[PDB]
């Protein structure tokens, strides 16, 4: 790139820091008398003329400000001039405003224009206002002023309902409470804090307004905070697009244009400049300095200085001091009231007011113990911030009230309150400044405020303020306050660490983006305005008008000094930064490079305490702290009795600040007043300094260090040291009932058994035992259960349980509470493994799952400890040892397949030309992989599995077996199985053109109906299904010969075995096989599957031959892959997203920049949000449209056909998004655009991984997680999606490689490293699902005895994995004995639980037979115990209210997602559907599937994602209904039968009993409905009896409307019943009696149903039932279809004798009043 | 109160464990082979002090190969407190359910000063713990000293001979020369440190095994429980909560 | 010291039959064999398996209607 120079920072750094001053020459004002008085000169200005009112200069009243910013004005009646001038801007403008007024003006009152103006830009109509939809932040220079400005926000603003809180100090991980509120008030370094830890997108997504308060202190060393934080402002505002407002407030200083400009405010129209005659109360300021340097003399010399001045004012005034030390305002107001009295004998009388009138009231009030006791009774009195108490309020109104003539107070007061004083002293100006070691001129920010209260605004017409300092160079202050001090830039000094930052925040990844973020900094506005004064020459600057040659040379010494403490990895030849997680570190904790470095050289794994301590004290953030003299006998006292032994170092200042440290956990006191002061620096840097050190020595994975430097952080948060009571942490309990409990060495631990009794007694205070008890169990307690089975013989999965133990107290524990999860191995000093756990308050009380990998190594270790460690507890934590003793290894997997060198065969090779003619157009020879399989898969005929990485082409080798297949046998029949649903689909859609048009062999896709399915069986060459389809068409192979007679079976994607629902692909392989043992006539196996470790387990199991069993590795991809995997270090999700955000688009730009990419998203939401993002980002650069190759006007007709606006948006954009809420011609059109080319990117939801039929370059994954509402926590996705995923990044025709980023949670990077780039393990989970099937076998007579089931068991996979991983399935040994006794002993449990449902009976403990419940469960095809719940909860009277309760608690809906918010939305439906539920917990997938079934049924509308889930719920909603209906019928209740009946038929028309029978009938709304009823038309037989003309009169009409209505009532059951009864005049008792019913339609019409709102196709059905409506007695039932004519017959035995009354009934599943019921009577004899 | 420098000496004893040398070519070849960890050697040198001997008591399974073969899979940290002489240790031999498993194997213990032949208070140890319980075998229960040297720690192993044996129970001086004290009392057996295996260690519960500190609270008929966890090094801030509190109180 | 005077002595250390898919008839070791670990009045016969054409006004009031 460009040349780069290295310059030396500290040669263009200003030493004196805020000290610095550029005015030189000081004009004088007008009155400029000096008056020497030898020893101390004097400078004298007068107060300036205010500036007279111009023309139309009124001061605008709060009648004429807008009627919504008039609430919050009260007690004010007109606005001030400067206030009244800025009201335009403040309120009728959202222009940048920079605003210069002197001190005291009452900016505040613009600012509080301003956030008027911003909520009344929310006022949200009949609502009060939009509280939640902005937020406003407030910048203030100190906590003082913080603390002022919240709580006058707050009187103000609470009549609008907004509250404003404050968050400064030491605040991580901030709560809601920000959230909550709109207006911030913090300091500088603490919003860049909280800015730096990359948290802050999810705070200011919301933010409009930031209000820079005192924004003068650029000057200051402070001052690259506030530069980086506009910088970062303004460079966030250019790339997100999104205006936000910046206020400015600063003081009369020159260079204010400079500041305008670097604030992005327009000169002409944002810059608002007012003089110092525009205070509101002019004031004649005295300056002294005094001369002589004599230290002695020096205090005497300013007491009477500060006496004299004070005496002139006499009583009839009111006098305020300002002092810079807590002690130090007693010893100035005792030392004026004693020179007063001695000096002259000035009496205090002359103080007092009037004599004695309200001295009474002072006296009154003197009883206090705060040294006012000694004030008080006069006119003295004092304010200091420290150890004030109450005294501080009240001392504060005494003043106010014009009673207290003289106070000395600390500058703290001129923040804190607005107590206005008629004339102000300042003593000294020096501080203490623990930072530089040493006495520091004060800041000028802080003398401005205090100088700015000289006057009051109401009672005072003059003011007088008097600043005593040094008479050498300390008189700049003139400068200061006469307008003359320029501002300058300070950023030089701390650029490092704010390009660092940057880095960080991936703002900038190079030079030329450093050198472009330099230039918003007001540093380049000062060089450009400026060169001299910052060292750079007239020459230069003209032949670099934009100093790029200046900026470069600063971004690459920073670049080189932060490479060198390998903070940041910086190449010189391409200008690029490398973010290094320690860099990352220091960036979060605002830590300098220099201590970076020497913790980085000192830190080691085998540091002592004492070796920790030292390091701590050696940061570079104490260098200036040195040891005074005075202290040193102190120092040394302290050094003899420490806990922790300093290593060597007597009196260097490590010691100090080690000791300090040390006397400050011990809560000790110390005599020092310096020493109290940086005691106190050291503790506010340690807080920060020992979080850093902690969090780099996790990342490290040491153990004992880690364990160490967090003890050592939790003992500074608390104050005391680890051995001391952990009851101590609870501020509640006294400290001597603590010291008591100490004094007896008793461990903590015992204390939990004893009951308040006993510990009262032991504690010796029975009263307080009680109490003691109670905070006992407060304390944070966790017990441990793990369960550990090993994956490979290298990791194992360990599953934590963690079950809290304590009572929950949200006033001690409060929201949340933290803990540190550690693994460690046998010697406790590695961490395997570590995260970050979070309790909840919410789902306290509750277990907890937590599952992780670790490695296990050759020496195989004992055992393993777990730890989980309290975040802010002492000494609560929980240990584990995980015990290795009786864990057995898995074996060792076999080498895969070695890729045989083959020159790749012809197409020709297929000796056919009609089967040549599929491929010969796709490509002329075949890879190698299809090279190698193609003898054994195509001329042999034995079973063949094939394990190859996804995009490798073993579709083909499926299509060699089914030409094999066709070749030999022309009518030959295969089944092609695949697991999931859309890749069924896509499947065949691929195979229907390739052999039904070009080979005319029929191939067909499985649907849910058996009867169609079994059309569609004996029909079809080609068999397309999933497994669970198969399962229940094969579950009765016995009786189906078509299932029996299949020349090939093939199973794609095998290896989903492991994954959910692979259990039925287990349960349907095995099956295959069994009944290629019994037919006879062998059933090929073909099984394609991924990359298998285990695949000689697969290969046995599926009687696939060692030579015809083909392994590949990973590595065997024709496409090449390149995997990168990046961990980001954040537990919570949502900042885990944004974070990862800008990453998605670098990675874009760095690894494809031209070629298509696929994003992967967890939810349909982030989707949109992601490709928002990208948008942004890219259009931020200077790129903008640069995914989109096509032109626009190309474009057009394809956005034309889309509905979505977003969605088109973004395609105009070149960026494009696929989730399920897109209708599948979307999906298709997006998909098309993509492949085509016209667009580069598009972003889809993890579930669409499997969906999509395109090929990307690059392949981006997103945070590998998603939300589980029903286990209310974060479950990373499934190795199999995540490989799915990968697969899609090849093109083999095009791409010489395929790469793919995974962007993941740091923890889980290990596991995808182990898993992605070797062959995967798989395991079988038929175990936890065997009920179903063992049932399924048992109806089908499978298995007939408790044996026949251990027999079943040995086809299985499990079976076959229970020997090579015993530990996997909780088996002790793989002998004989185990294997036998762990499968009866699980055959055992299943049938108990199986008969214990009366689902089966066991008849001598070995034989079984199914019984009804089970019976139907099968036929069916639901769990059994949600057919044991039916059984239970129905009785004879339960209406459709109790029906739908029960339906939606079956377990087919126990998968239905509780995605994120869905709890307010569903809460809020709640209360439209017409039956409420009781206590429903809305994180419950049942209560869910309620409130959407009676939705559904009430047509209501609402949104998508709802929508998609009543669609899922529909789904099962007809099957569960007619298992209900048939449970019902089987125990005889009628009346719970026709309930179930109609609620059948009314979920299919989707609406409710009591609507009217028309709703069906469509393009009918409610006044349809109304117009039909007031003519008498009220069944949908009535309209198709209607005449033409005659109901076309009677509604609205329209050529479609009508045309689908009359479609309508051609589809509607016109059925009539005829019933006769065989031999009415013979019945005898007890003899059976037959039924005869004959029912045909006339209509003989065709088709499904017709069911707009119900998703699915639906066939009617219908039952003919016969029952005595009297007894509510279902006699019998008879299910059947009609087909245009049936002829069905039931029977039944004749109860009793004599005349019975019965009622036929005939009902139907699909439409609504076409039920009918028929009367009849019978005899017995 | 010399605790302090003692402490900063501590700090440095990984340094240590960069090199051990081991005694041999002295042993008779007949008899048990003693085979240590090298993990647990590191951990217990780690935790011991300069001038303060501690010890642990050994436990151990032979090989399923060959029984002359000892190998030693766990280390006991027991309620002790020890002088630069001796090691005081409860009398309650330890006694756990992973302690089933494996016979004891006698003792480890540390020394500041390396020295020639055999402590008598040490011999005098062992015959009384083998006299006050049977389990201990005369023959198959070793003492294991890793005395202190500049720069590295020598291991060595001793055994009992009957007469040794016979002697150190009727011994009651405690002096470092006894009446009749003769080397025929002890022998050398052969002890080899691999990394082939990993031992573990045991640690009473609901205390820590250093009482050197808080000496008054211990009693050799005191009773104690023990858990699976690795040790607490021999300053650590639990094994003297007096220094913390103490100085609070300052 | 005696390793410095005697390295002989010392020795420096670094420290750093089973049966697949059974039947009913099947025999020999191997063989899975189960042992006890020791720790509807009405009949359902489907179960264990077997425009605006103007139409002619119906006779009604056979149906629900409610």
């Amino acid at each position: 790139l460009a040349p780069r120079q290295v310059l030396d920072l500290e040669d263009l750094v200003f030493t004196q820091g805020s000290h610095f001053m550029a005015n030189k020459r000081c004009q004088l004002p007008d009155g400029s008398f000096r008056r020497q008085r030898k020893g101390y000169e004097e400078v004298h200005v007068p107060a300036l003329k205010p500036k007279p009112f111009g023309s139309e200069e009124q001061l605008l009243p709060v009648e004429k400000l807008p009627k919504y910013a008039q609430a919050g004005f009260e007690g004010f009646k007109t606005l001030n001039r400067i206030q009244s001038k800025l009201y335009r801007a403040a309120l009728e403008t959202d222009e940048n405003l920079l605003l210069c007024a002197p001190t005291g003006a009452g900016k505040t009152n613009v600012a509080l224009m301003c956030m008027l103006r911003e909520i009344g830009k929310h006022i949200n109509m009949d609502g009060t206002i939009n509280v939640d939809d902005f937020k406003i932040i407030y910048i203030a220079p100190m906590r003082s002023l913080v603390q002022e400005m919240v709580g006058s926000f707050g009187k103000r603003l609470a009549t609008y309902g907004i509250t404003v809180a404050e968050l400064t100090g030491d605040h991580q991980l901030c709560k809601e409470e920000i959230s909550a509120t709109q207006i911030i008030v913090c300091t500088p370094e603490k919003w860049d804090i909280i800015t730096r830890k990359g948290g802050e997108r999810t705070y200011t997504q919301l933010v409009r307004l930031i209000i820079l308060d005192e924004i003068h202190l650029l000057h200051d060393d402070r001052g690259p905070v506030l530069e980086a934080l506009v910088a970062r402002a303004i460079r966030n505002i250019e790339m997100t697009q999104e205006d936000v407002r910046l206020i400015g407030l600063s003081a009369t200083l020159p260079n204010y244009e400079d500041v305008a400009t670097f604030l992005r405010v327009d000169p002409a129209k944002g810059l608002f400049y007012f003089d110092n005659s525009f205070r509101p109360v002019p004031l004649e300021q005295t300056y002294v300095g005094i001369t002589e340097k004599k230290a002695i003399k020096r205090f005497q010399i300013m007491n009477e200085i500060v006496y004299e001045k004070i005496m002139e004012h006499a009583g009839k005034n009111q006098v305020l001091v300002f002092v810079h030390s807590r002690k130090e305002t007693g010893k100035t107001a005792r030392a004026i009231r004693d020179m007063c009295l001695e000096k002259d004998t000035l009496g205090l009388f002359l103080r007092e007011g009037s004599a004695s009138t309200e001295v009474l009231r002072t006296e009154a009030e003197q009883c206090k113990n705060l040294e006012l006791k000694d004030l008080l009774p006069y006119g003295f009195a004092i304010h200091h911030a420290g150890m004030t108490r109450v005294d501080r309020t009240l001392v504060e109104d005494l003043f106010a009230d014009k009673h207290i003539q003289v106070l000395v107070s600390t500058a703290t007061l001129a923040w804190g309150v607005n107590l206005p004083a008629h004339t102000v002293i300042i003593k000294g100006t020096q501080v203490y400044s623990p930072e530089k070691g040493r006495w520091t001129e004060l800041g000028a920010l802080d003398i401005l405020q205090m100088l700015g209260r000289a006057g009051r605004p109401q009672y005072d017409t003059k003011g007088e303020g008097i600043l005593i300092t040094s008479h050498g160079e300390l008189q700049y202050y003139l400068s200061l306050l006469n307008q003359q001090l320029p501002i300058e830039s300070q950023m030089v000094s701390k650029l490092p660490d704010m390009l660092n930052a940057e880095i960080v925040l991936g703002n900038v990844q190079n030079a030329k983006d450093a050198v472009n973020w330099l230039g918003y900094a007001y540093l380049y506005i000062r060089m450009l305005r400026s060169p001299t004064l910052y060292g750079i020459s007239h020459d230069d600057l003209k032949g670099d008008p934009l100093l790029d040659q200046r900026r470069l040379d600063l971004v690459h010494t920073a670049a080189l000094m932060l490479d060198k403490n390998n903070l940041v990895k910086y190449d010189k030849k391409t200008g690029n930064f490398q973010v290094t997680e320690l860099g990352r570190i220091a960036s979060h904790y605002y830590i300098t490079n220099d201590t970076v470095q020497t913790y980085n050289q000192l830190l080691k794994p085998t540091l002592s305490e004492i070796e920790l301590f030292r390091v701590f004290s050696l940061s570079s953030e104490f260098k200036n702290i040195t040891v005074r003299e005075e202290e040193k006998l102190e120092l040394q006292k302290l050094l003899e009795r420490v806990p922790i032994p300093v290593k060597e170092s007597i009196e260097e200042p490590s010691a100090k600040i080690n000791v300090l440290l040390q006397a400050f956990i011990s809560q000790l006191k110390l005599e020092g007043f310096a020493l109290m002061a940086d005691m106190v620096y050291v503790t506010q840097s340690a807080g920060r300094l020992m979080r850093a050190i902690f969090e780099i020595v996790l990342n490290r994975g040491w153990a004992q260090l880690t364990d160490k430097t967090l003890n050592l952080c939790k003992m500074i948060d608390k104050r005391m040291w680890q051995s001391m009571c952990p009851l101590r942490q609870f501020r509640k309990l006294p400290e001597e009932v603590v010291k008591k409990i100490e004094k007896k060495n008793f461990p903590f631990e015992r204390l939990y058994d004893l009951n308040h009794n006993e510990i009262g007694e032991l504690i010796r205070m029975p009263k307080m035992g009680k109490t003691i008890h109670k905070y006992v169990h407060l304390f944070p307690k966790l017990e441990l259960s793990v369960h550990l089975q090993p994956i490979t013989r290298s990791t194992l999965k360990v599953e934590l349980t963690i079950t809290p133990d304590f009572q929950w107290d949200e006033k001690v524990h409060g929201s949340s509470e933290a803990f540190w999860i550690l693994v460690e191995d046998v010697d406790s000093e590695v961490i395997l493994h570590h995260e970050y756990f979070l309790l909840k308050a919410k789902y306290a009380q509750d277990e907890h799952l937590i599952t992780f990998f670790v490695p296990v190594f050759e020496p195989l270790p004992p055992q393993y400890f777990i730890r989980v460690v309290s975040d802010r507890w002492l000494s609560c934590e929980t240990q584990l040892p995980v015990s290795f003793r009786h864990l057995i290894l898995p074996e060792k997997y076999p080498p895969p397949t070695e890729l045989l060198d083959l020159q790749p065969l012809p197409v020709s090779a297929l000796r056919n030309s009609a089967f040549e003619s599929l491929y010969q157009d796709k490509f002329p020879f075949f890879n190698p992989i299809q090279t190698q399989v193609f003898n054994t898969v195509y001329n042999s005929d034995d079973n063949v599995f094939v394990g190859a990485p996804t995009g490798s082409g073993k579709t083909i080798c499926a299509e060699f077996a089914i030409l094999r297949m066709l070749l030999q046998s022309s009518e030959g029949r295969c089944v092609y199985i695949t697991p999931m649903e859309a890749l069924a689909e896509q499947v065949y859609m691929d195979w229907y053109e390739k052999f039904q048009d070009r080979l005319n062999k029929k191939v067909v896709l499985l649907t849910g109906e058996t009867s169609t399915d079994l059309k569609l069986l004996g029909k079809g060459n080609i068999i397309i299904s999933t497994p669970e389809k198969w399962d229940i068409l094969s579950r009765r192979w016995k009786q189906r010969k078509n299932v029996q007679n299949i020349n090939l079976f093939v199973v794609d994607e095998v290896h989903l075995i492991g994954g959910e629902n692979g259990p039925v692909l287990e349960v349907i392989c095995s099956r295959m096989r069994y009944i290629s043992s019994q037919i006879e006539r062998p059933i090929r196996i073909v099984a394609l599957s991924s990359s298998l470790s285990n695949a000689k387990d697969v290969a046995h199991w599926l009687g696939c031959s060692a030579t015809s069993t083909f392994n590949f590795h990973p590595n065997v991809r024709p496409v090449p892959l390149e995997l990168h995997i990046q961990g980001f270090n954040i537990s919570h999700t949502q900042t885990r997203l944004l974070s990862m955000a800008k990453p998605v688009y670098h990675a874009i730009t760095k690894h494809s920049p031209k070629k298509p990419v696929i994003v992967f998203v967890p939810s349909r939401k982030q989707t949109r949000l992601t490709a928002i993002d990208i948008l942004t980002t890219c259009a931020a650069d200077i790129q903008r449209q640069r995914f989109l190759h096509c032109t626009e006007k190309d474009l057009i007709p394809y956005l034309e056909k889309l509905s979505d606006s977003t969605l088109k948006e973004t395609l105009l954009n070149g960026v494009g998004y696929l989730h399920e809420g897109l209708s599948p011609m979307e999906r298709r059109l997006v998909e098309q655009l993509f492949s085509s080319g016209a667009i580069q990117v598009v972003v889809a939801s993890r579930s669409l991984c499997w969906g999509m039929n395109v090929a990307a370059h690059l392949v981006i994954i997103m945070d590998t997680q998603y939300y589980n509402g029903k286990i209310h926590a974060y479950v990373d996705y499934p190795i199999y999606d995540v490989l799915q995923m990968v697969g899609h990044a090849n093109r083999p025709l095009q791409d010489d490689e395929g790469r793919c980023v995974i962007m993941c949670q740091g923890s889980k990077k290990d596991f995808f490293k182990k898993f992605l780039y070797e062959p995967l393990p798989v395991e079988s989970h038929l175990d936890h699902c065997m009920h179903d099937h063992f049932n399924a076998e048992i109806v089908t007579k499978t298995i007939e005895n408790k044996q026949d089931a251990v027999d079943y068991l040995t086809w299985t996979f499990l079976y076959r994995r229970m020997t090579q991983n015993p530990n996997y399935y909780n088996l002790q040994g793989i002998s004989h004995r185990h294997l036998s006794d762990h499968l009866s002993e699980l055959v055992e449990q299943t049938l108990s639980d199986l008969e214990q449902s009366k689902c089966i009976s066991i008849e001598d403990e070995m034989d079984v037979a199914p019984l009804n419940l089970g019976m139907i469960a099968a036929y069916y095809y639901i769990n059994y115990t949600t057919i044991e719940l039916f059984s239970m909860s129905l009785n004879a009277k339960t209406k459709v209210r109790g029906l739908i309760e029960i339906i939606s608690n079956a377990a087919e809906y126990e998968n239905i997602p509780i995605r994120h918010h869905e709890d307010n939305l569903l809460r809020q439906l709640a209360q439209k559907v017409p039956h409420k539920l009781n206590n429903p917990k809305f994180n419950d997938p049942h209560v869910k599937t309620n409130l959407l079934l009676q939705a559904h049924l009430s047509r209501m509308q609402l949104s998508a994602e709802l929508q998609s889930d009543t669609e899922e719920i529909l789904s099962k909603a007809i099957r569960l209904i007619q298992a209900c209906v048939d449970v019902l019928s089987s125990n005889g209740w009628l009346s719970p039968a026709l309930a179930a009946m109609e609620l059948a038929q009314m979920v299919t028309q989707a609406m409710w009993s009591k609507d009217s029978y028309l709703k069906q009938l469509p393009h009918f709304t409610s006044e349809h409905i109304k117009r039909c009823t007031d003519k008498g038309v009220e069944s949908v037989f009535d309209i198709m009896e209607m005449e033409d003309e005659e109901r076309n009169a009677l509604l609205q009409l329209t050529d479609s409307q009508i045309a689908d209505v009359a479609r309508f009532c051609n589809r509607y059951p016109n059925i009539e019943l005829s019933y006769e009864v065989v031999d009415k005049d013979s019945i005898r008792s007890g003899g059976p009696v037959v039924v005869l019913v004959q029912l045909e339609r006339e209509e003989e019409v065709t088709g499904p149903v017709i069911a707009p709102l119900f998703p699915q196709k639906r066939e009617e059905g219908w039952w003919v039932v016969i029952g005595d409506a009297k007894s509510n007695s279902l006699i019998s039932i008879k299910r059947l279809t009609l087909q245009q004519k049936a002829k069905v017959k039931l029977d039944f035995v004749a109860p009793a004798t004599g005349a019975h009354n019965y009622t036929l009934y005939f009902m139907s599943d699909a439409y609504m009043g076409c039920d009918q019921e028929y009367k009849f009577s019978v005899d017995v004899k | 109160t010399e605790w302090r420098v003692r402490a900063i000496s501590a700090a440095n004893l990984h340094l240590r464990t960069n090199h051990i040398y081991v005694s041999s070519d002295d042993i008779k070849e007949t008899g048990y082979t003693y085979i240590l960890p090298k993990n647990v050697l590191k951990k217990f040198i780690c935790i011991s002090d300069l001038r303060a001997q501690i010890a642990g008591y050994l436990y151990g399974v032979s090989p399923p190969d060959n029984p002359q073969v000892k190998e030693i899979r766990c280390i006991v940290m027991v309620p002790q407190w020890g002088t630069h002489q001796t090691v005081h240790l409860p009398g309650q031999l330890p006694q756990h359910e992973y302690l089933k498993e494996m016979e004891p194997l006698g003792w480890i213990h540390t020394q500041p000063n390396e020295s020639p032949q055999l402590s008598p208070q040490d011999v005098t140890t062992h015959a009384k713990i083998m006299a006050d319980n049977p389990s201990w075998d005369g023959e198959k229960t070793i003492i294991i000293t890793c005395s202190f040297t500049p720069g590295s720690c020598t291991l060595t192993a001793y055994k009992l001979t009957p007469s040794g044996y016979e002697w150190g129970r009727q011994n009651t001086d405690k002096g470092n020369n006894p009446k009749g004290y003769l080397p025929s009392h002890y022998e050398r057996v052969q002890m080899l440190l691999s990394d082939r295996f990993l031992g573990f260690f045991m640690v009473p519960a609901q205390s820590s095994w250093n009482y050197n500190f808080m000496g008054v609270r211990h009693d050799p008929n005191m009773k104690y429980e023990l858990q699976l966890a690795n040790p607490k090094e021999f300053y650590h801030e639990v094994h003297r909560p007096s220094h913390f509190l103490n100085f609070a109180l300052l | 010291p005696d390793y410095v005077a005697h390295p002989e002595r010392w020795t420096k250390y670094s420290l750093e039959v089973s049966s697949f898919n059974q039947d009913p008839s099947s025999c020999g070791e191997g063989r899975v064999i189960f042992t006890k670990p020791v720790r509807g009045p009405v009949e359902l016969a489907h179960l264990a398996g077997p425009g605006f054409h103007g139409s002619r006004k119906r006779s009604r009031d056979h149906f629900r209607n409610k």
